[PDB]
């Protein structure tokens, strides 16, 4: 309904997060972005020269199909934090057992920076079909990255620096290399006082 | 083009 849910995929967590072993049984953690009416439609040529163009790339997978596996999520970030894990955990259902590759690639000014796979076979799960992404470590560039905006004394400044930062993520079939879901993200340091938002939007033409 | 000026839902800069 407002799932970031194709026809064969849905997608019904993701986060990313920061967690800081206070002492040997204690750990805190600390939700930068966080899934889990109807959905707002989104023209894709607004966004296009923000992703790489090139074969495999986001225009050329949005033409390729299906438009329903196509979404884009607006994130606003909690970068209020102070031993320490940076991590994904993504949770997806299937009606059908997949091996699904998920591939994630951080842009930097529409230019691809960053790229990592994820491989996850199905578990069986109560008639559903389920792939869970736990705790897969953040990279690098990204925990540098989160390192630098946190230096910038305004939110405006950081902002800025995310007008020109967005990541894709392409979850694939891995034996039929069918597109089924991609998930471009944006994003905005959150000013909220209930903590990280989001606004997910159906990419069309 | 500015994000601001593209053509997006209102929303896209109005956080929830």
């Amino acid at each position: 309904p407002r799932s970031v849910a194709s026809s064969k995929l849905w997608m019904l967590e993701f986060s990313a997060f920061l967690e800081q072993q206070q002492d040997p049984d204690t750990y805190n953690k600390h939700l930068f972005v966080h899934i889990g009416p109807y959905l707002e439609a989104v023209d894709i040529r607004q966004i296009y020269d923000k992703f790489p163009e090139k074969k495999g790339g986001l225009k050329d997978l949005f033409e390729r199909g299906p438009s329903n596996a196509f979404f884009l999520v607006k994130f606003w970030a909690d970068l209020n934090t102070n031993s320490s894990f940076y991590g994904v955990s993504s949770q997806y259902e299937s009606p059908e057992n997949m091996i699904i590759t998920c591939s994630t690639k951080v842009c930097s000014f529409g230019k691809q920076v960053v790229e990592k796979v994820e491989t996850e076979y199905a578990r069986y799960e109560n008639g559903h079909y389920s792939y869970r992404i736990h705790r897969s470590p953040l990279c690098e560039y990204m925990i540098n990255f989160i390192h630098k905006l946190k230096h910038l004394p305004e939110k405006y400044m950081m902002n800025s620096v995310l007008e020109n930062f967005t990541i894709l993520q392409v979850v694939t079939n891995r034996d039929t290399q069918e597109t089924l879901l991609c998930i471009a993200y944006v994003f905005e340091v959150s000013a909220s006082e209930h903590g990280a938002q989001h606004h997910i939007y159906r990419l069309v033409k | 083009v500015p994000l601001r000026a593209r053509n997006l839902p209102p929303s896209f800069f109005t956080e929830p």
